[PDB]
């Protein structure tokens, strides 16, 4: 695999 | 004052996540504690998504704290997006409260975002980038003297290469906020120094990469998130081929695979490999880099570091994840802000 913001 | 959060591994180093108490009386929940992100949001109880279904949800009606809001919340992640409305409440983490947190109350993500036992997020990075505008929960306990120390003490256990583990571990490691835990790290923290510029994500400049003995031009460094929510290490394209052209037979996998950004290499060869930050190398272990085979073809193996081109709006061009602080223990330094590691224990 997650990739957390933009 | 200082306080634990009590972290789970949940999906072989995929996420760790910690529980937070929202409302009166309190309604609790684990989300991903996200140092690569600044809101808190949680999955209401009126939320039709299947995933909401199978998991907790808040409840904003049981809750007599809960102030409403109309204005629309909606965040977008690198593994998706969360959309909802603002809400404030009371909330509650590692023993500190902030009465009047305003957060989002989540209705619709993008497929798989999240699932139980996970029920949001908390995010921990600077007010700069909370999409709701709120001050992040971590940052209101920073600023309001309420800590022994300035700074919150991160350690992520590592399941990866561990043939036995579970997809939920709740032996997963902690947060410690307002100090660092000496059990946890050996000798001196190196701290690296962020501007009053830098105070969005959390991120620190890359001085260099070596692997398999060679460094790697990463052309001009790059600012680096150091990232607790992102499970790998995200690279520029350019610089993600540089790195696995030092590995023996590595390739980018095809995108017919389903897995275009991803590269595989000979499993049976061992990376050492290291990233330099603040002048000294940190060492990145064999269980975080090899992720396994991808394919059918067994005798290849995925590698942590991955493909992700980032808009040129955004200040950070690495994406430094789990894969990577796994291997050191984490001082995210309010002020003077800083990062620091330390050896583990
Ligand atoms: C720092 O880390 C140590 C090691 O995880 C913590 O030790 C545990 O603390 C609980 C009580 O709080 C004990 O009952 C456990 O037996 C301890 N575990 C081990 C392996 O020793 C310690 O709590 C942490 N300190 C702070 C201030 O967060
Ligand atoms: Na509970």
């Amino acid at each position: 695999x997650v990739v957390x913001a933009x | 004052a200082t306080g634990t959060v009590s972290l789970t591994d949940v999906g072989l180093d995929a996420s760790y996540a910690g529980q937070v108490s929202i409302g009166t009386p309190a309604q609790d929940f684990l989300v991903i504690m996200d140092s690569g992100s600044s809101d808190l949001w949680v999955a209401g109880s009126t939320c039709t998504e299947n995933f909401c279904k199978q998991t907790y949800t808040f409840d904003t009606s049981t809750s007599s704290s809960f102030i409403t809001s109309s204005e629309a919340f909606n965040i977008t992640y690198g593994s998706g997006d969360a959309d909802g409305t603002l809400g404030t409440d009371t909330v509650s983490m590692a023993g500190f409260t902030v009465s009047d947190q305003t957060f989002g109350v989540v209705t619709s993500t993008s497929a798989n975002l999240i699932s139980y036992p996970l029920s949001g997020l908390m995010g921990l990075a600077w007010k700069s980038i909370a999409s709701s505008g709120a001050t992040p929960f971590w940052q209101t306990l920073a600023a309001s003297g309420d800590w022994d120390s300035p700074e919150m003490g991160v350690y992520l256990k590592r399941y990866r290469g561990d043939n036995t583990a579970s997809q939920i571990e709740t032996d997963g490691g902690q947060i410690l906020k307002g100090g660092l835990n000496t059990s946890l790290y050996n000798g001196s923290v190196n701290y690296i120094s962020i501007d009053e510029s830098e105070k969005d994500y959390w991120r620190i400049p890359l001085e260099a990469m070596v692997i398999q003995g060679n460094s790697v031009s990463i052309a001009s460094n790059p600012s680096c998130a150091i990232d607790t929510g992102t499970t790998l290490i995200g690279v520029p394209s350019q610089t993600a081929n540089r790195i696995y052209s030092q590995i023996a037979g590595a390739e980018a996998l095809s995108a017919s695979s389903g897995y275009e950004g991803y590269y595989q290499y000979p499993c049976d060869t061992e990376v050492t490999v290291s990233l330099q930050f603040g002048g000294m190398s940190y060492s990145i272990s064999n269980a975080d880099m090899n992720l396994g085979s991808f394919t059918r073809d067994t005798s290849m193996c995925t590698g942590a570091f991955f493909a992700m081109d980032m808009s040129s709006r955004s200040p950070v061009q690495w994406i430094v994840g789990a894969s990577f602080i796994k291997n050191v223990y984490t001082a995210f330094r309010y002020n003077p802000a800083a990062i620091g590691f330390a050896e583990l224990v």
